[PDB]
C-alpha cells in the first residue's frame, strides 16, 4: 500500500 | 523547551558595577547571534547589545558602548554583561534575546510580547 | 536503502511562486495557488487545467481542497479563508462564502468537512468555522507565538497546530481545549504533518531539524551536521514509513520516519520548497515551489 | 602534395575540432542543469551550430588524412566530387546558422535590457533561422549547372576566396549579412552598456564578447574587402584563415555563454552539494481557453511590480501610502508602468516569517523617521536584519529617512544629544560627496549623512538606495519607479548570464 516506497 | 535565564542583580549606587549571566537550557548557545535586551517603566524593549556565534562581530547600542561590554562563554554556554559605570537613569530589567533563526544574523527580538527566546529577566536598579 | 523519483511530470501553467498546494480525496485534481492570485486546479494523471481561479490577493499564503471535492478554500495575510464552491447551477465558478474574524494572517486553512473549516491565523489562535451561519464556532487560544502550521487528523476529532512558540498543541475540535503540551523544538515552527495512523505528528522548525511526536509522552528527532538549513513543509506518505521534507537547500530531503536517516534527495527545484502533497493511496507527490512548477515524482 | 601541407595546419585543425567538438558536448550536458528558457534552447541551437562546424572541421581532417601525399592525384577529383560541395554547405550553414542566432539573442537581451517572446515565437524563429541556413547553404547546390561547383573553388571546399556567378554570392553572404550582423551585435552591446551605466565587470564581459566576434570576423572582413578590391591573396592564405580563425566562435561560444557565467558556477557549486472522446475535446477546448486566460494573466501578472512597505511603528509608514492615494494596498502608474505598493502593519509586530512571503517583490521600501533615536537604533536593527536576511539578500532595499524636517528642528534645537545615543558623531566628518543644499546648517548634512552611514555600513558589512524624504514632497513615486527600473535592469542581466 506504498506506491512510493516500492513499485 | 526553550530556556533563559537571567543571573545576578541587585540594586547598584550610579557609576558602579554588577554582572548579568544569561543561561541557556534546551539547546545550543553557539549557533545563534545573542542580544542583552533592557525594558526601563514607561519605555518599550529595545535590544542594547549583540554578538555574533563565535564572539568575532560585537556590536552596542551608544549607552552601552562606553559603558559596559558583553561575553559568550559558549563553554559554560552563557552570556555573561560586565555591568560598569552604568548611568543612574538605567534602572531597568534585563532580558536575554536568542535569534530566532540559527546560522545566520537577521534577528527580531524587539517584539511587544509573545516572543518566546526571552528570559524573565532581574531588575537592575542603578 | 534508497528512493530514486524523479519528475515523471512537469506541470508549467503556473506563472508566479507556488505558495501552496492540497491533494483531493480522489489522488487527483490538485488544487495549486501562486503568487499571481491564481488558484488552479490540474488534474494529475492527464496535466490539464479545468478550473482557473483569480484569487483577490497576489500573495496567498494557503489554499485547500475540500474532502468532498465541490469547495476550495484561499486564505492569507488578508484574514479571510475564502471558500469558493465548484459545482455550479450556472456554469461558471464563483465566490461563495468568506470568512473574516481575525488579525493575524491565516497561514493554513483545512476542511474537516463541506460546512466546517479549521483555520491557523498569525494572531496566535485557532478558528473552527461553520461557513453555513458565517460566525467563528469554536475559538482556540493558548500560544504565546505566531501560529504557522496545522495538521487534521484522519477521524478529525483533533487537530494539532505548530507556532513559532517552537511548541506543538493539539486542539479538540468540538470542546476547544488544548490536552497535550509539547515543547522540544529550538527554533520557529514552520510546517507540521500528522502521522497517517493519526497517534502521531512530525514538525518542520527552522533550526534546520524534524522533531516527530507521538502523544503517548523529543519522540524521534531527524537532523544532520551538513545540513545547515530550515525546513518549509513536511508530508508523509500512506504508510508512514516515509516523509517528505521541503529544505531550503532548493530541494527536498526524503527522511525515514523511523531510522532517521537519509533516504533520499528530490533536486530539481531552482528555489524554496513551498509546499508538499502525498495522495490519500499513496502514488503520486506533488511539490510546488517558487519555480512556478508542479512536480510530480512516483 | 597535402591538402594541409604545414604540420601547423593539421595540428590546430586536429586541436581545434576537439576543443569544438569537447566544448558544445559540455554545453549540451550542462544547459538543462541551469532562468529563461527561450535563451537556453537558443543556446542549444547555437550550441548545435558549432558542433556542426566542429563536424565540418574533423571531416576536413579526415578527408586530408585520406589522401596524403598523394592529394595531387585525387585533386581534380575531390574538385568534382559532390563531397567537397557537401561539406562547404555544411560549413556555410554552420557559420551563418551560428551568426544569425546569436543576433537573435544578442537583439533579445537589448530588447529585454534597453528596453524594459513566448515558446511559440521563439520555435518559429528558431526553425526559420536554421531553415535560412539550409536554404543559403544548399541554393549554389541545387543549381549546380549554373554555380559551376561555387563551393568547391578552394581545396578547403569552403569558399571564403572563380567568376562573376561566385564572387556575388560571396560577398552577398560574407559582406552582406555578416558586416550587418557584426553591426547589429557591436551596437546592440554597446547601447546596453551605456544603459547600465548612464558596473565593471559587465564591461569586461561584453569586451571579451565583441572581441571574439571581432577577431572572427572583422577578418574575414578584411579578407572579402580585399579580394573584392582586386588584391592578390593566394589561397593558402584563406586555408589558413578557414584553418585557425574562422573556428573561433564555435571554440569560443561553447565557453563564453556557458561556462564563464555565474549561473555555471552556481551549477557546479549544487552538483558539489549533491556529490468518452468528446469528454477528451471538451478539456482540450477548456485547455486552449485556460491557456489563452493565462496568456493574459502571466501579461497582466508581469506588468504590475510589487513593493512591500517596512518601517517602524512611529514612522511615517502609513503616510506614504496615503501620499501616493492623492496621487494596506495601493495600485499607482508611474509612468505607464503599474506598481503595487501595499503597507501590511495591522497585524502583529512580529515579522520574522511573514516576511518570507514577499521574495519576489522587486523591492522593499524600508521607509524609517530620521528623528527618534531610539527608533532610529530600532531601525539599524530592522535594517541589518533585511540586509542578512537570506531571502531578502537578493532584493533591493529602498532606504528612505522620512522626516528629515524632525530631524532638522530637532538638531537645530538641540535638546537631545545624539553622542548619549550614538557616540561616533562626536569624532565624524562630513563625507565630500555631500550634495549641495544651500540655507540648512552643517549640524543637519553630519547628523543626516551620519545616520546614512551607519545604515550604509551594516548594508555594506542586492543592493541598497538611501533616500531623503519628508511628508510634503511628492515626488518619492518618481524616484520609487526609478529604483525599480534600475533593479529591472540587474534582473534582467541576472536571467541572461551576464551579472
Amino acid at each position: 500500500e506504498d506506491p512510493l516506497l516500492t513499485p | 523547551q526553550v530556556q533563559l535565564q537571567e543571573s545576578g542583580g541587585g540594586l547598584v549606587q550610579p557609576g558602579g558595577s554588577l554582572r548579568l549571566s544569561c543561561a541557556a537550557s534546551g539547546f545550543t548557545f553557539s549557533n545563534y547571534k545573542m542580544n542583552w535586551v533592557r525594558q526601563a517603566p514607561g519605555k518599550g524593549l529595545e535590544w542594547v547589545s549583540d554578538i555574533s556565534q563565535s564572539g568575532a562581530s560585537i556590536s552596542y547600542t551608544g549607552s552601552v558602548k562606553g559603558r559596559f561590554t558583553i561575553s559568550r562563554d559558549n563553554a559554560k554556554n552563557t552570556l555573561y554583561l560586565q555591568m560598569n559605570s552604568l548611568k543612574p537613569e538605567d534602572t531597568a530589567v534585563y532580558y536575554c534575546a536568542r535569534c530566532p533563526a540559527p546560522f545566520t544574523r537577521d534577528c527580531f527580538d524587539v517584539t511587544s510580547t509573545t516572543y518566546a527566546y526571552r528570559g524573565q529577566g532581574t531588575q537592575v536598579t542603578v | 536503502g534508497r528512493i530514486q523519483m524523479r519528475t515523471r511530470r512537469t506541470l508549467r501553467g503556473h506563472l508566479a511562486k507556488i505558495y501552496a498546494m492540497h491533494w483531493g480525496t480522489d489522488s487527483r485534481l490538485l488544487v495549486s495557488a501562486s503568487q499571481d492570485g491564481k488558484l488552479i486546479i490540474w488534474d494529475s494523471y492527464t496535466t490539464n487545467k479545468v478550473h482557473a481561479i483569480p484569487l483577490r490577493s497576489s500573495w496567498v499564503m494557503t489554499c485547500a481542497y475540500a474532502p468532498s471535492g465541490n469547495y476550495v478554500a484561499c486564505g492569507g495575510l488578508d484574514n479571510i479563508c475564502s471558500i469558493y464552491n465548484l459545482k455550479t447551477r450556472e456554469g461558471n465558478v464563483r465566490v461563495s462564502r468568506e470568512l473574516a474574524g481575525h488579525t493575524g494572517y491565516l497561514s493554513c486553512c483545512r476542511f474537516l468537512d463541506d460546512n466546517q473549516i479549521v483555520t491557523s491565523s498569525g494572531d496566535t489562535t485557532c478558528a473552527l468555522w461553520d461557513i453555513e451561519t458565517g460566525q467563528q464556532t469554536t475559538t482556540f487560544t493558548g500560544h504565546t507565538g505566531d501560529v504557522m502550521s496545522l495538521s487534521l487528523a484522519p477521524d478529525t476529532r483533533l487537530f494539532v497546530s505548530g507556532a513559532c512558540d517552537a511548541s506543538a498543541k493539539l486542539w479538540d475540535v468540538r470542546e476547544g481545549m488544548c490536552r497535550q503540551t509539547f515543547t522540544g523544538h529550538e527554533s520557529d515552527i514552520n510546517a507540521i504533518c500528522f502521522f497517517p495512523n493519526g497517534n502521531a505528528f512530525a514538525t518542520g522548525s527552522d533550526d534546520a531539524t524534524c522533531r516527530l511526536f507521538d502523544l503517548r509522552a523529543e519522540l524521534m528527532t531527524y537532523s544532520h551536521d551538513n545540513i545547515i538549513c530550515g525546513i518549509t513543509s513536511v508530508s508523509f506518505s500512506k504508510s508512514g514509513r516515509l516523509l517528505l521534507a521541503g529544505y531550503d537547500d532548493f530541494n527536498c530531503n526524503v527522511w525515514d520516519a523511523l531510522k532517521a536517516d537519509r533516504a533520499g534527495v528530490l533536486a530539481g527545484h531552482d528555489n524554496r520548497v513551498s509546499c508538499l502533497g502525498v495522495t490519500d493511496d499513496g502514488m503520486a507527490v506533488a511539490t510546488g515551489s517558487w519555480d512556478s512548477f508542479l512536480k510530480i515524482w512516483n | 602534395e597535402n591538402l594541409l601541407a604545414s604540420i601547423i595546419q593539421r595540428v590546430f585543425v586536429w586541436v581545434v575540432s576537439a576543443v569544438t567538438c569537447f566544448g558544445n558536448i559540455f554545453v549540451i550536458c550542462m544547459r538543462p542543469y541551469i532562468e529563461n528558457k527561450l535563451y537556453a534552447m537558443s543556446i542549444i541551437s547555437l550550441c548545435c551550430a558549432d558542433c556542426l562546424m566542429g563536424i565540418y572541421l574533423f571531416v576536413i581532417g579526415g578527408f586530408d588524412l585520406k589522401f596524403r601525399g598523394e592529394y595531387n592525384k585525387h585533386a581534380q577529383l575531390w574538385m568534382e566530387s559532390t563531397h567537397c560541395q557537401l561539406v562547404g554547405s555544411l560549413a556555410i550553414l554552420s557559420t551563418e546558422v551560428s551568426v544569425l542566432l546569436l543576433t537573435f539573442l544578442t537583439l533579445e537581451k537589448y530588447i529585454c535590457i534597453v528596453y524594459p517572446p513566448g515558446k511559440c515565437r521563439t520555435i518559429t524563429v528558431l526553425i526559420l533561422i536554421w531553415i535560412t541556413g539550409f536554404i543559403v547553404a544548399f541554393i549554389p547546390l541545387s543549381n549546380k549547372e549554373f554555380f559551376k561547383n561555387y563551393y568547391g573553388t578552394n581545396g578547403v571546399c569552403f569558399p571564403l576566396h572563380e567568376s562573376i556567378g561566385a564572387q556575388i554570392y560571396s560577398v552577398a553572404i560574407f559582406l552582406g549579412i555578416n558586416l550587418a550582423a557584426f553591426i547589429i551585435i557591436v551596437f546592440s552591446y554597446g547601447s546596453m552598456f551605456y544603459s547600465v551605466h548612464q558596473e565593471m565587470i559587465l564591461a569586461k564581459r561584453f569586451f571579451f564578447i565583441v572581441f571574439t566576434d571581432a577577431l572572427c570576423w572583422i577578418p574575414i572582413f578584411v579578407v572579402k574587402f580585399l579580394s573584392l578590391l582586386q588584391v592578390e591573396i593566394p589561397g593558402t592564405i584563406t586555408s589558413w584563415v578557414v584553418i585557425f580563425i574562422l573556428p573561433i566562435n564555435s571554440a569560443l561560444n561553447p565557453i563564453l555563454y556557458t561556462l564563464t557565467t555565474r549561473p555555471f558556477k552556481e551549477m557546479i557549486h549544487r552538483f558539489w552539494y549533491n556529490y468518452q472522446r468528446n469528454e477528451e475535446k471538451a478539456q482540450r477546448e477548456a485547455n486552449k481557453k485556460i491557456e489563452k486566460q493565462l496568456q493574459k494573466d502571466k501579461q497582466v501578472y508581469r506588468a504590475t511590480h510589487r513593493l512591500l512597505l517596512l518601517g517602524a511603528d512611529n514612522s511615517g509608514k502609513s503616510t506614504i501610502v496615503k501620499q501616493m492615494r492623492i496621487y494596506f494596498e495601493t495600485k499607482f502608474q508611474v509612468d505607464k508602468v503599474n506598481f503595487h505598493m501595499f503597507d501590511v502593519g495591522g497585524q502583529r509586530d512580529e515579522r520574522r516569517k511573514w516576511i518570507q512571503c514577499f521574495n519576489d517583490v522587486t523591492a522593499i521600501i524600508f521607509v524609517v523617521d530620521s528623528s527618534d533615536y531610539n527608533r532610529l537604533q530600532e531601525a539599524l536593527n530592522l535594517f541589518k536584519s533585511i540586509w542578512n536576511n537570506r531571502w531578502l539578500r537578493t532584493i533591493s532595499v529602498i532606504l528612505f529617512l522620512n522626516k528629515q524636517d524632525l530631524l532638522a528642528e530637532k538638531v537645530l534645537a538641540g535638546k537631545s544629544k545624539i553622542e548619549d545615543y550614538f557616540p561616533e558623531f562626536a569624532r565624524y566628518t562630513t563625507p565630500e560627496d555631500a550634495t549641495p543644499e544651500p540655507g540648512e546648517d552643517p549640524r543637519v548634512t553630519r547628523a543626516k549623512y551620519f545616520i546614512r552611514d551607519e545604515f550604509l555600513r551594516i548594508s555594506t558589512a542586492h543592493y541598497c538606495y538611501p533616500h531623503f524624504t519628508c511628508a510634503v514632497d511628492t515626488e518619492n513615486a518618481r524616484r520609487i519607479f526609478n529604483d525599480c527600473r534600475d533593479i529591472i535592469q540587474r534582473m534582467h542581466l541576472r536571467q541572461y548570464e551576464l551579472l
